[PDB]
RNA sequence: GAGGGUGCUUGUACACCCAUAGGGUGAGGUUAAGAAUUACACUCACUAAGUGUGAACAACACAUACAACUUGUGGGAUAUACGCU
């Protein structure tokens, strides 16, 4: 049983990292885009400002700015997918 | 002006430029002595920078005294008779002078005293043990010691002195990679930092911290590269319609585990090997697997990070995002296989430094 | 629940009307099959459409 | 001429012998505060002891040896922390620094410090009424005015036996330690046990068998030991055979005319050394077999034929083959009475 | 045939060799035995490796392909093999 379990860990624990990726929850990111996230996304994509510059301008931490930008990208991707499905 | 450079380190092999064997052996023995003195030094400095803080704590428990590390000539509450780094440098030089150079002492002193102040937080509460430096340590030498750097065309090697000893540098078949790097210093064009030196059983290596600059490409911040890292596919990257999968489960995890299994095989087989001549000869075969799988993992990680950076630059992806990396760190933490078979901190740090070099801004989430 | 199409559905070509599972033909459980099921799992459960 | 008494360390679980949850909570808090005080005391004692020992290298400041530091730490932590543990700690650090002061001064080893999770020490005087309790099934005692009962859990190991000999006085106890790892209080007890003179007792049976990947297997009571492993025995054999093949290939393609002996002495010796390899192998295998026989006081050892027919066998050839390969049987017979154990037949 | 030496460092493979190198030994301490002698996962250490020139175990010259080349130091933690119960 131990040998079988080691073979199991060798096979499936290498696929368990990607199993969560394939089983990612389909979070309904259909809510209105927050002002801070929208400003961060506009600065990074349109104004072409570095995230350090965004943090300096908005008086926010670099990690928080990065999290807000990733959230903004996530809900914009969800909205774009919804628009493509409806068009 | 901001730091327009990212620190970088290179390994340069050096042979001793002497005609006869005995002079080379004398120099090599002197340098081994330098290693031993450097390690004993590091121990002396760390002990001497531990004790005084606990004397401070003793006085504070005595009468709540506000004793602080400062020269008494410049502070009423100061106890030190000079600067702290000077105290450690003195208490090591008074004993080890005349055998090994003092620039090693200065570099080691700075390198430890800078870190210990940051570790003060962990040391007042107590979650960290005092360092016990090894014996095979690469000993440090400052830039104030490199001298007589030239290119001797007759011997086809750069010549220099590491504190009054000639040294012919062995680039070998490296006429491009680091070749125009030492010449970039003989003509005063590249900046060098406090370097180190290693010796691994006959060969001599110089770990030179050359300060290299960033590379500017044609990158678009709006274009985003979606990177994910898993143990089945080490890197999977999206860029619009372009997909790249770097690494295979067989070439990273399976070979790593094969090296581990071979090491266990030799460990098992060493019990009944030649006996009665000591533990060292029994574990001789184990000694072969010193940094085998670490080297393999480092090389594959370098290759994978280079391919990721190349793909991101070639598609002008000015912002690289690691998807769900926090959750994967969380699951890896509460596991055993994932932590001890999937180097994600090494991959993350290689990606971070190789993307901060190319201007790509890296995001984790 | 009984694998039977609902009243009001549109029977486009190729849709399942009454789903059914028939016990598949397990031969003698050779050791190789036993190990493969032990480690991978019973993905190929003994049921044919 | 080693010490006749061996030192062992066991980690048991200890719970506070107070009926209500509240009292257990204050006692756990008191244990944690004791550990904190012990940490601070150990740090200060080691620091000032190194300070006093290294006075001539301590000129960068502005301005027995036991008693001073012990007195300061005692007046620092009196009442809140019973002084017996403090004195035991102080003696322990002064003994350890005496042990490795030579490498202290040379700088080969740094100053060993302490952390927030170091098991604080305590001697015998702390523990009182070291007896056994059967009604509640816990070896009970009283440490520093606090009764203490152990939650040994499902402990089927030798911890129960060791505790049973300890309470009866059959085993002496040394300066032990208490740890508070993850809430569950643990006791690291160091026992000084007199090495009983092991003698031949011809009433136990030792079971020796040949195997397929686990060579000689020996079973006695609740104990088992294997002498080697299959790939271990086969590694040198494979290396020797392959090297013999390539040496033969090189010799057949080498320069001839200098004598057939000069051409094939290595070829013959490479096959010859295999015999010495297997002879030394049987030697060390029988040596370990006899070592178990003597170690576990076994008086009778018997080697199964264990041959069967068809089944699983008759296809695999057995590592070490039958019980006569290279006079294996003989090499355990002549060795047997060499030590005294009775290896008869099976 | 693994594993290695030289071919700057790492990985793969590659030419030339070494390779019973998971071996051949030396010394010190200790143990057991009447002795020979054995023993130690006790300690320390030595010994093999391209071609040519070269008296030479001196020195020097020459010696394959692709990819990568930011490391070093320390702490916390886990596991593997071995030894004891």
């Amino acid at each position: 049983k131990e040998a079988i379990e080691d073979i199991k860990t060798i096979v499936h624990k290498g696929n368990e990292l990607g199993s969560n990726d394939t089983m990612t929850n389909e979070i309904k990111f259909s809510g209105e885009l927050s002002e801070e996230q929208a400003k961060v996304l506009k600065m990074r994509c349109d104004l072409k400002y570095s995230f350090s510059e965004i943090a300096k301008e908005l008086e926010l931490s670099e990690k928080e700015v990065h999290q807000e930008f990733m959230k903004a990208y996530k809900l914009m991707k969800a909205n774009h997918q919804l628009q493509l499905q409806s068009a | 002006m901001g730091k327009s450079t990212l620190k970088h380190t290179r390994k340069i092999q050096i042979l001793i430029d002497l005609p006869t064997k005995d002079e080379k052996k004398e120099v090599m023995d002197m340098m081994y002595q330098w290693r031993d003195r450097c390690f004993r030094a590091a121990n002396i400095i760390v002990t001497h920078l531990y004790v005084q803080e606990m004397i401070k704590d003793f006085f504070y428990l005595s009468e709540g005294i506000k004793y602080k590390l400062a020269d008494e000539k410049k502070d009423e509450k100061g106890i030190l008779q000079r600067s702290r780094m000077n105290t450690t440098y003195r208490v090591v030089s008074d004993r080890f002078k005349g055998e090994m150079p003092t620039n090693i002492l200065s570099t080691l002193n700075h390198g430890l005293i800078s870190s210990f102040n940051k570790n003060r937080v962990q040391y007042w509460k107590g979650e960290r043990s005092l360092p016990n430096f090894k014996k095979d340590m690469a000993f440090p030498f400052g830039l104030q010691g490199i001298s007589r750097l030239v290119y001797d065309e007759e011997k086809k090697a750069f010549c220099f002195r590491l504190y009054r000893v000639p040294f012919k540098t062995y680039l070998g078949k490296d006429f491009t990679d680091k070749r125009m790097l030492l010449e970039r210093l003989v003509k005063g064009d590249v900046k060098l930092c406090a370097s180190n030196i290693q010796l691994n059983g006959g060969k001599i290596f110089w770990l030179a911290v050359f300060e290299i600059e960033k590379e500017k490409h044609s990158l678009k911040p709006e274009v985003i590269a979606e990177a994910s890292l898993s143990l089945e596919y080490p890197i999977v990257v999206k860029t619009g319609k372009n997909r790249l999968t770097i690494g295979t489960k067989e070439e990273f995890l399976y070979r790593r585990l094969a090296i581990q299994a071979a090491r266990r095989r030799t460990q098992v087989g060493a019990t009944y090997s030649r006996s009665g001549k000591g533990k060292k000869r029994k574990l001789k075969a184990v000694d072969k697997y010193h940094k085998t799988e670490s080297n393999y993992v480092a090389h594959r990680i370098h290759v994978y990070s280079r391919k990721l950076i190349d793909f991101c630059i070639k598609h002008q992806a000015g912002t690289l995002i690691l998807m769900n990396q926090e959750d994967k760190v969380g699951i890896a933490k509460e596991e055993e296989f994932v932590l001890r078979n999937w180097s994600y901190y090494e991959l993350m740090t290689k990606i971070k430094y190789k993307a901060e070099k190319a201007g790509i801004e890296l995001i984790i989430g | 629940e009984y694998g039977m199409i609902r009243i009001g559905a549109e029977v486009k070509p190729g849709d399942i009307l009454i789903g059914k599972i028939t016990p598949k033909g397990e031969s003698d459980p050779t050791p190789e099959e036993k190990l493969l099921r032990a480690i991978f799992g019973d993905k190929a459960g003994d049921v044919k459409d």
